[PDB]
């Protein structure tokens, strides 16, 4: 198991400025050159969402969201925050079975 | 073969020995097979440096690509096509000759490799023993293990038998 | 009557054949084939990464 | 040549043997040139193997096509040609050096299945004739015609004439 | 190699012997000395020295890439014209290697042929006259001067003239 640890669990951000949501895998989610991590954005009351495929690129998603990281540390970048960015966000691992989720991370 | 010894003057392969691709003795001690190990090696060395280098010499080969044109554009279709079909037959034709070649050299490598083992054990014996040849030394004196052992590694003591070998031949 | 040393080589129950410029069909003891022949039939992804119409 | 006997050891050819690329007497009853058939048709399978290999490996070679371009295709003109005469170029390489190397082995094949010829007599007569070193083996004993024919088909009975040829080598 | 004399039978060069590639070193009471086989060196240098002509001379037909420009409704030629360039580019630099190569093999092959063929021309002419050392040398069985050695060297020994003193020299052995 790839356990992945969200950081931090709760995180409240000003209106228009930067929200930094950091993911850490046990062990690297990284070859074949590319990241295998992905983001999924659940605003409240709903499923989850795709943001972000392989760490970096953006699936109708506004710029606002920025993919980064490599190898075993990843990062989940809004900035600017908007008003519908309430929601928690995840990030999960393909690169092995069995496939998992980081706890996720709250935004307010 | 080139050099007259594998299916040649030795008219055959040793199931019996499984160490080694080319080797060697029967005394009073007892009789067993062994592998030269020195000039196996050898051998496997050229050989996998040959076949290392054929996969070598091959990165730089051609890369077919997709390309698509319309119904005016048939003659440079047809270039692109006799290119391509063009490059992929040179290619094929390098791929077999070089295999096709090189074999043909590695089959008489090993006759080579084994016409030179003979004559190392040979050019160490001299009058101290008989040409049988079949690829066998009849010695003119008595050898151990210790003695096989000396001829198998190149450190045979000529005159060493000397004396006692030339007494054997002369009573023959 | 003799101590006696010989000169040989390897053989064993191989069938693997190899061509060469002067003969075809020629057993030996080891080979390698260095041709690909075969694939799974299917279109897949390429390193985790297709766009199919 | 690379074996040291077409031309070598052995100074020359025999207009004199005519059934055959390589043979071989003289004793009481006469003397005759004659055919190893056996080598000889070695070779003959080898060589025209050879040929067709090298006719063969030839059936996938460039074909060039007659295209035609007006005034404002100069370039994919000049691209055309560039490519039809860099395969013609290829090709006339690929083929000029086929027949330039397996020439080169073709003569040394020869050179080779005579130096495994002689060896092949040299290794059954061992000590009951003498090694002249020039091809031919004076022997320490009577060789009848059938004797003659017994060499010449691997079937050489050494021990049968041991005897007499060693008395004859040490009265010399 | 090959043959088994270069670096075979024959453990190793000379740095004293320097005005040929193959040769002798003789040893009798005269003194001793190196000197070249001028007739097989100058063999080899002729073979080698066609070798390297004919290598250079297969190569003058060789492809030779020309400066062509397109523009960018053009990308498909441009880029065919690039392939096509490339293509034979990496076909000749395969065939400039390989040669090199191959006849490299054969060139070391070649005078390992040409030093056992050496060795055998001395052997075939001392017959019993000498004893095969087996490093390259033969010991003889009589005496064998200045003009003696000059003899087996360009190949006009007189087997049966020492024939004789050789015989008895074998048979006190
Ligand atoms: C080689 O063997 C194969 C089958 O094992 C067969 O396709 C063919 O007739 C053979 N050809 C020759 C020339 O031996």
């Amino acid at each position: 198991d790839i356990v992945l640890t969200q950081s931090p669990g709760s995180l409240t951000v000003s209106l228009g400025q930067r929200a930094t949501i950091s993911c850490r895998a046990s062990e690297s989610v990284d070859n074949f050159g590319k990241s295998f991590m992905h983001w999924y954005q659940q605003k409240p009351g709903q499923s989850p969402k795709l943001l972000i495929y392989r760490a970096s690129n953006r699936e109708g998603i506004p710029a606002r969201f920025n993919g980064s990281g490599s190898g075993t540390d990843f990062a989940l970048t809004i900035n600017p925050v908007e008003a519908d960015d309430v929601a928690t966000y995840f990030c999960q691992q393909s690169n092995e079975d069995p496939r998992t989720f980081g706890g996720g991370t709250k935004l307010e | 073969g080139l050099f007259g010894a594998i299916a040649g003057f030795i008219e055959g392969g040793w199931q019996g020995m499984v160490d080694g691709w080319y080797g060697y003795h029967s005394n009073e001690q007892g009789s067993g097979y062994a592998a030269d190990k020195e000039s196996t090696q050898k051998a496997i060395d050229g050989v996998t440096n040959k076949v290392n280098s054929i996969i070598d010499k091959m990165n730089t080969q051609f890369e077919a690509v997709g390309r698509e044109f319309n119904n005016l554009e048939r003659r440079i279709e047809n270039l692109n096509k006799q290119m391509e079909d063009g490059f992929l037959d040179v290619w094929t034709y390098n791929a077999e000759l070089l295999v096709l070649m090189e074999n043909e050299r590695t089959l008489d490598f090993h006759d080579s490799n084994v016409k030179n083992l003979y004559d190392k054990v040979r050019l160490q014996l001299r009058d101290n023993a008989k040409e049988l040849g079949n690829g066998c030394f009849e010695f003119y004196h008595k050898c151990d293990n210790e003695c096989m052992e000396s001829v198998k590694n190149g450190t045979y003591d000529y005159p060493q038998y000397s004396e006692e070998a030339r007494l054997n031949r002369e009573e023959i | 009557p003799g101590d006696q040393i010989c000169i040989g080589y390897h053989a064993n129950n191989s069938t693997e054949q190899v061509d060469t410029i002067m003969e075809k069909n020629v057993t030996v003891t080891h080979a390698q084939d260095i041709l690909e022949k075969t694939h799974n039939g299917k279109l897949c992804d390429l390193n985790g990464v297709p766009l199919i119409l």
